[PDB]
């Protein structure tokens, strides 16, 4: 199953990829290109493309839309200043015909931080309830502790199997 | 590339031969691999034989000693029942330049002449001319081989035999004195190249042995007539230039139809016929009078082919059509081809001298040309005008004064030279314009071309002779400037004119005489078309198109007085 | 450094071309054609040192080559390169191709050109030559081939 | 890939349409899920780039291909990526993940393929982002990885010197790499780094000394000695240190190419050391002997390079170059024009008062054997240069010089005919002693001027006729048959020559008139003078009738002069003194 | 008569060389090159060029030059028209007169010039 994992820089995408794959919290730098791993969950294999989110390289996301079956959109739930920018990037992607059948898993990440917006708040900020003809789910997560990750994968595996 | 040469497989040898053929085509030295190729000389493969023999032809003169080592193979190959192999082997042994082989090639050439195959016979003629290029002293048995060969009836051999006879023995006329009738009978069916060669040699024989227009005179003319319509330009050209020298003047005019017809050919062929027509048009102008229009210049032709048409138009110029051509020539003057304009402007000048009636009418057109901006046209206009003012030495003040001021915008040395002479010659006719022009050029003297510097020293001396009152210092300066010049042609002017002018200390009678000789009326220049110089040569040869008696010229004589006995001809 | 690597037959048809300088595709074809015209007209007895054309960065650079069979192996080099060094480098390339392709010919350069690029790579890489001892070159080559056959 | 080659071979004249269809097929294949078909399309794209088609449209597809875990496809991807990416393609920013994965992986072969690909990705940004990893890889356990890595850090030094600043001690330490091939690559890296700023590598000279001494690989030797020649201008003492091991290598050299390269560098070192220490003429002679060994080689490349090197030692020390003699004039016969002209330059360097005779004689044999207007042109030009060098310094028998110029006059079609005429004029005006032989030869030319009229082109033989007719006129007192020469040069054949030639001919006609008139009147032969005047009153009009301007002026003036002088002679006036004074 | 033929491309180099008699170097084309340099274009070259020992008769058609070597006096338009007939033979065999066709079939070219020209004297 082809999964594209995108979101603003610093959201926690690379942390999530390697926590999912390796069961450890890895030290990262801002990803200039992409990382890729295949993760097996409940006997379904997901190839997850973790594509760098620095603004300069966001144009390159489009190179990964083709044949994508699932989108994981990771949000830094503590970053109120950039949550509208996250919404914009999400909606710009969802406008693409190539992705019209893709299912959308939103990870509302960094829930460990005391001022993190919760899943309900992030839902409002991203405008998810307005989406039409879209299979979507939002999951509160803390990538460093692992909390919420398998629940996200439960939904995604159910969508694609 | 040795290995596949001594490799047994014949296909490898054939590939090597093709590749070395390409090698020679690129001009590259493949002589080092000669021994391997000549080791393959005994091949039974016809294609490989041809290729190795071409290799031998190309590299025989390079590896002369090694070829000398392998001659026995060559004499053995001379008996090969294949005619082409025989010819190629004869060529190979001919190409070898050892002074000792000579008798071997004697036996080879006599056998080849005795050979029944016509191809071998013509290549034997080639062999004997090669021998004469090798040894002049063998000319006796060369001549006897020629005698045997000239008896053969075939035209294929006949052409080569005639060419060889011209190459080696131009003087032994009796051999053709026995076979002129055979040659003229065959010339109907002789091949076109043989047509050309036989026609030229028959032209020599007719000039040397026959007298003024004899049934044999008409027999040549009668049989040569159908070739006027031939597709070959050379046949038509040779037939045409034949009639120019042998046919009566009342019958030679017929060929003008074909000569014009030849002008529709490609560039190079029409280039030569234009030389031929231009020369022969001088003596008989009325012959191409009906075809004046076809000689009009088209813009599509390139520079020199256009130039040649103008020269013919000069010859065809006459009082009955001087007006028609002058109008047409003016149209060509403002053509974009500047070089063609230089030819056109000179063209109108010559016919203006030819037709004294139109001297002013052509002159009036010229002065308008002086106002145009093109440097080459104004440069070429003034010199053509200059030729016309000398021939009509009238006080054309209205013409010189326009010309005199025009100098300051002129850069061409020929034109700048042209300005100086007439104003000097007409110093008494424009005394108010001459003094400043010398002053103008005196300051700039060191920058002008050598040819101009010649005339500027002339201008001062003539100005000094007539108006020394106010130009004496200018003459002193212009003389002193040339005293220390670099170029040498001017130095003679400094030595010559000065002595006539300045040193009255040794003023003999001739010193008094300098004023009249410089101010003498200059005679009209007898302008000559560069084709009357070709009247000494037959039409259609290099000596015709190059105007020079180069190595091997087939010179014609004058027309003899009394006919040698035609009874021997039977 | 070497500026460009040029291989073509006697007819001018290219056979190996890898460049270490940024040149456009049309510039690449023009370089190939200029080199072919500059080289192929020369004799077999000519020195193989022809001053380079204008398509390869100026007169400072040089065209140096060797001809084997019907193949010209041209190395575009600067003035700091040893010209006889470049010739023997071409010779090493020729013998390496001979050993690896088992009597190489123009057919292997046509039909195995990626292998030829790889061979060039271990011989010279980034305008700078990597390995030059033929035996160790062949050991690296067939080690890579052992890798290929392994998986 | 092979099917594409077969199709292109089949579609010779239809290459464009077939290639466009194959490009569309490649577009379709590169967006497939399977990496095999897209990598085959990558092979075809590399072949198309070889043919000259834009490969850059599939940069992301190449990135997709190289992302494969299998090396079999990694090699194709990285090859097309080396041939495809450029500084103007930002898609290379998508390569970073795969590049880092293959760079940090411990595998040997994948790392090698990755670094081979990186050999052409060398941009400032990727250098900035991968220098930290390559500097870790510098001391990698495997030697082959180090061998490729040292070249890749060279590329990084090119595109990121901020890591040059610390790596230079690290690369100097790498200069002790135990693996010979890795050491050779490291020497190449450090040497080509030295080629740009050699001042920072003078202290590395002992390291390079040890490298060359311990090297058994002639390649390191050649390149490092070339870099020595490069650094030789900076410190002559280092070259003085080098001269002994270099000479030892020369003695032990079995590779003629290494021999050339090292001896040429040694000549450069001798140039550097000659500045104050002129006692290495023994090493110079050793170099000369080795250059001879090179020059007798039948290999034309070796031969040309030996010629160039001995030209260098010619501009350095001709005293041993002159030993060659035959060794060069034999090479003069070779089929290569460039080698031959360099040899002619060598003879020009070889010119002396004692050998000018023989060398010029052999070059005359060659001009008789010569072929080519550019060839014969430059040949006669440089003959004129060598004989006229330092104003005829090396010439002793000027009679020989005049004769050889006459032999040159046989060279039809030469463009320096004006130069040849200038040379005869110079030798005539400068040397009084040989004016007699000069005027004899030039009158002989005038006698055959009908044959010489075959070249009417400007700057041709007509200039020779110019000079000949002149110095016949100017030096007429030494003529033996003035009447014959005068009649021959009044012949109507001359009317076809170009203008100023005819003008100067008439100018010489009047000079010959003056000389012969003085001669006839001095003995009292009035009737002969009257006859000759009657001749030119019947001859000068054929000049008067011409079309050329200066010809018209000269002919008119001189015709009036001569005729009215005849009128004076009818009065019995000794006009000879006056006409002689006209040109004294 | 025609002892050699030199084909020359548009660039001014020796495109092809063949001989029937004593070989003369490709060098004799240098007079033709000088004539081209003095000529305004490829349509301003005089057909007749003189050399110290030979003579150069040249024609121009189909963007190629046919430079020939002539040693002694034989008629010019003869040589010109034979050169043009040889060019017509190129056109008849190849189908067009071009550099590429001759470069491809040099061997057939030399076969054809051997067939047309025999030891300097054209005859077929
Ligand atoms: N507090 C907290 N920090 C997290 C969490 N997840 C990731 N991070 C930290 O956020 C920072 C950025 O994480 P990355 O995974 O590099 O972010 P990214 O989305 O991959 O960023 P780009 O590579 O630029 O696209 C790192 O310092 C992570 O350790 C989380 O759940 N809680
Ligand atoms: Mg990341």
């Amino acid at each position: 199953m082809r999964i594209l994992m995108v979101g603003l820089d610093a959201a926690g995408k690379t942390t999530i990829l390697y926590k999912l794959k390796l069961g450890e919290i890895v030290t990262t730098i801002p990803t200039i290109g992409f990382n890729v791993e295949t993760v097996e969950y409940k006997n379904i294999s997901f190839t997850v493309w973790d594509v760098g989110g620095l603004d300069k390289i966001r144009p390159l996301w489009r190179h990964y839309f083709q044949n994508t079956q699932g989108l994981i959109f990771v949000v830094d739930s503590n970053d109120r200043e950039r949550v509208n920018e996250a919404r914009e990037e999400l909606m710009r992607m969802l406008a693409e015909d190539e992705l019209r059948d893709a299912v959308l898993l939103v990870f509302a990440n960094k829930q460990d931080l005391p001022n993190a917006m919760n899943a309900a708040e992030i839902t409002d900020k991203l405008g998810l309830h307005s989406l039409r003809h879209r299979n979507w789910y939002i999951q509160a997560t803390c990538a460093t502790s692992g909390d919420g990750l398998y629940e996200g994968l439960d939904w995604l595996s159910n969508q694609l199997r | 590339l040795k290995q596949m040469l001594e490799s047994n497989k014949d296909s490898a040898k054939l590939d090597a031969m093709k590749r070395i053929v390409g090698m020679i085509a690129k001009g590259k030295n493949a002589s080092e691999l000669f021994p391997a190729v000549v080791k393959n000389v005994a091949s039974k493969n016809i294609e490989i034989k041809k290729l190795v023999y071409v290799y031998l032809v190309r590299y025989a003169e390079e590896q002369q000693d090694l070829a000398l080592l392998s001659i026995s193979t060559f004499q053995r190959a001379l008996k090969d029942p294949n005619q082409l192999i025989r010819a190629s082997a004869l060529r190979v042994l001919s190409s070898i330049r050892v002074p000792i082989i000579v008798p071997i090639m004697m036996l080879a050439i006599k056998e080849a002449s005795a050979d029944l195959s016509p191809y071998v016979r013509k290549n034997a003629a080639h062999a004997i001319q090669k021998l004469y290029s090798l040894d002049p002293e063998q000319k006796e048995m060369l001549i006897e081989v020629i005698e045997k060969l000239l008896k053969d009836k075939s035209t294929l051999v006949a052409g080569s035999v005639v060419m060889a006879f011209e190459e080696v023995c131009p003087d032994r006329i009796d051999l053709i004195h026995k076979n002129y009738r055979k040659l003229c009978n065959l010339l109907v069916d002789v091949e076109e190249w043989g047509q050309v060669v036989i026609i030229h040699m028959l032209t020599r024989y007719a000039r040397t042995q026959f007298v003024s227009p004899d049934p044999d005179h008409r027999l040549l003319i009668r049989n040569t007539k159908p070739l006027l319509q031939s597709r070959n330009a050379a046949v038509v050209m040779a037939v045409a230039q034949l009639y120019w020298h042998i046919s009566p003047k009342s019958e030679a005019g017929i060929i003008s139809k074909s000569l014009v017809r030849l002008l529709r050919s490609n560039r190079e062929v029409q280039y030569i016929v234009l030389q031929n027509i231009a020369t022969m048009s001088i003596q008989r102008k009325g012959m191409f009078e009906p075809y004046l229009k076809s000689f009009y210049v088209r813009s599509t032709d390139p520079t020199m082919i256009k130039t040649l048409k103008l020269e013919i138009l000069t010859n065809l110029a006459n009082e009955a059509n001087i007006s028609t051509l002058l109008r047409e020539f003016q149209t060509y003057v403002k053509s974009q081809d500047k070089q063609f304009a230089a030819a056109t402007i000179q063209t109108i000048g010559r016919c203006a001298t030819n037709i004294l009636e139109v001297t002013d009418t052509c002159l009036n057109g010229l002065v308008c040309l002086l106002s145009n901006r093109d440097e080459i046209v104004v440069a070429e206009s003034v010199v053509v005008i200059k030729k016309l003012l000398q021939m009509q030495p009238a006080q054309h003040g209205e013409i010189i004064k326009h010309m005199a001021k025009l100098l300051d915008s002129i850069t061409v040395p020929v034109a700048r030279a042209s300005i100086l002479w007439l104003i000097g010659e007409n110093c008494e006719r424009v005394p108010k314009i001459a003094p400043d022009v010398l002053r103008k050029m005196a300051k700039s003297f060191t920058s002008e071309d050598d040819l101009v510097k010649l005339q500027i020293l002339n201008l001062g001396a003539k100005l000094y002779l007539t108006n020394s009152k106010q130009t004496k210092l200018l003459t002193q300066y212009i003389l002193n400037l040339g005293k220390y010049d670099q170029n040498y042609d001017i130095r003679d002017r400094t030595r010559f004119i000065r002595q006539l002018i300045v040193p009255n200390v040794k003023s003999g009678a001739l010193s008094k005489y300098a004023k009249k000789i410089f101010l003498a009326q200059k005679p009209a220049p007898l302008l000559e078309s560069p084709f009357k110089d070709r009247d000494h040569f037959q039409l259609g040869t290099l000596s015709h198109t190059l105007n020079i008696k180069a190595t091997g010229y087939l010179e014609l004589s004058n027309w003899p007085e009394v006919a040698p006995d035609p009874s021997v001809r039977n | 450094m070497i500026k460009a690597i040029l291989i073509f037959n006697n007819h001018g048809k290219p056979r190996l071309s890898k460049f270490y300088q940024p040149y456009s595709e049309d510039t690449q074809q023009q370089i190939i054609r200029e080199t072919f015209h500059l080289v192929s007209k020369r004799d077999e007895n000519v020195c193989n040192f022809l001053e380079g054309g204008l398509l390869i960065g100026g007169s400072d650079n040089k065209l140096i080559y060797r001809h084997y069979a019907t193949l010209y192996f041209v190395f575009c080099v600067d003035s700091s390169e040893s010209e006889l060094g470049i010739l023997d480098l071409i010779q090493v390339f020729v013998e390496t191709l001979d050993k690896c392709f088992e009597n190489v010919c123009e057919l292997d350069l046509i039909f195995h050109v990626d292998k030829v690029h790889n061979i060039l790579a271990e011989m010279v890489m980034g305008g700078m030559v990597l390995e030059t001892n033929m035996n160790e070159i062949v050991t690296q080559i067939d080690a890579q081939n052992k890798l290929e056959k392994s998986e | 890939l092979q099917d594409l080659v077969r199709g292109i071979r089949n579609h010779k004249e239809d290459e464009a349409k077939y290639i466009s269809q194959c490009i569309d097929e490649i577009k379709q294949e590169l967006k497939q899920d399977n990496i095999a078909v897209k990598a085959n399309a990558v092979c075809k794209l590399t072949y198309l780039q070889m043919l000259g088609y834009d490969i850059s449209w599939a940069a992301f597809n190449i990135i997709e291909v190289m992302s494969a875990s299998k090396f079999t496809f990694k090699r194709i991807g990285y090859l097309a990526a080396s041939q495809s990416f450029h500084e103007g393609t930002d898609v290379i920013m998508l390569t970073t993940n795969q590049i880092r994965k293959d760079l940090s992986s411990p595998s040997q072969y994948d790392t090698g393929v990755a670094l081979t690909g990186l050999s052409c990705f060398v941009t400032p940004d990727l250098a900035r982002d991968l220098a930290n990893d390559i500097m870790t890889l510098m001391s990698h356990t495997k030697p082959y990885i180090r061998k490729k890595a040292v070249l890749i850090m060279y590329k990084v030094f090119l595109k990121y010197p901020e890591s040059l600043r610390p790596a230079f001690p690290r690369l100097k330490e790498k200069l002790e790499d135990p693996d010979p091939g890795v050491q050779s690559a490291a020497v190449n890296v450090i040497c080509e780094l030295a080629r740009r700023n050699p001042k920072n590598y003078l202290s590395l000279a002992p390291l390079f000394f040890k490298l060359m001494t311990s090297s058994t690989n002639n390649w390191v030797l050649i390149k490092i000695i070339k870099l020595f020649g490069a650094l030789t201008p900076l410190e002559p003492r280092l070259g003085k240190k080098l001269i002994e091991p270099l000479t030892n290598l020369i003695h032990s050299t079995s590779a003629m190419s290494l021999l050339y390269e090292c001896v040429n560098t040694v000549i450069a070192v001798l140039i550097s050391l000659s500045s104050g220490m002129p006692n290495h003429s023994a090493s110079i002679q050793l170099c000369v002997q080795k250059l001879r060994i090179l020059i007798e080689d039948s290999d034309q490349n070796l031969k040309y390079l030996g010629l160039l090197a001995m030209s260098k030692i010619l501009k350095t020390h001709p005293k041993s170059v002159q030993s060659h003699k035959d060794l060069i004039l034999q090479c003069l016969d070779d089929k290569d024009e460039s080698i031959r002209l360099r040899a002619l330059d060598l003879l020009y360097g070889m010119v002396s008062k004692k050998n000018l005779m023989e060398i010029v004689k052999k070059l005359m044999t060659h001009v008789d054997k010569a072929e080519g207007t550019t060839y014969r042109d430059e040949l006669l030009t440089k003959i004129i240069d060598i004989c006229s060098q330092s104003n005829y310094q090396y010439i002793t028998n000027f009679e020989w010089y005049i004769s050889i110029l006459v032999e040159l006059t046989r060279l039809e079609g030469t463009r320096h005919g004006h130069l040849i005429a200038a040379q005869m004029l110079d030798v005539a005006i400068r040397v009084k002693a040989i004016r007699k032989f000069a005027v004899s030869q030039m009158s002989a030319l005038l006698d055959s001027a009908h044959l010489l009229a075959s070249s009417t082109q400007r700057n041709g033989i007509c200039e020779v006729l110019y000079a000949a007719a002149w110095i016949c006129g100017e030096f007429s007192e030494h003529l033996q048959e003035p009447h014959h020469t005068l009649e021959a040069m009044l012949r109507p054949r001359v009317t076809t020559l170009p203008g100023h030639i005819q003008a100067v001919y008439v100018q010489n006609v009047v000079k010959l008139y003056a000389s012969i008139l003085q001669q006839k009147e001095q003995a009292g032969e009035a009737e002969g003078a009257q006859a000759v005047t009657q001749l030119m009153v019947d001859r000068l009009p054929q000049f008067v009738q011409s079309a050329d301007l200066e010809v018209q002026e000269r002919a008119s003036c001189i015709l009036q002069l001569v005729k009215h002088i005849q009128k004076l002679q009818a009065k019995d006036v000794p006009v000879a003194e006056e006409v002689s004074a006209l040109f004294a | 008569m025609i002892h050699s033929l030199f084909l020359i491309n548009c660039s001014g180099d020796i495109f092809l060389e063949k001989h029937w008699k004593s070989v003369v170097s490709q060098s004799v084309c240098d007079y033709f090159f000088e004539a081209q340099e003095k000529a305004a274009d490829v349509e301003n070259v005089p057909p007749v060029i003189s050399t110290p020992h030979h003579y150069l008769i040249s024609i121009y058609r189909d963007k190629l030059f046919f430079v020939s070597v002539i040693q002694t006096e034989v008629p010019p338009l003869f040589v010109i028209e034979f050169l043009h007939r040889v060019a017509d033979t190129f056109q008849d065999y190849f189908g067009e007169c071009s550099e590429a066709a001759i470069k491809d079939n040099v061997v057939i070219v030399y076969e054809l010039l051997e067939e047309m020209l025999d030891n300097g004297f054209p005859l077929a």
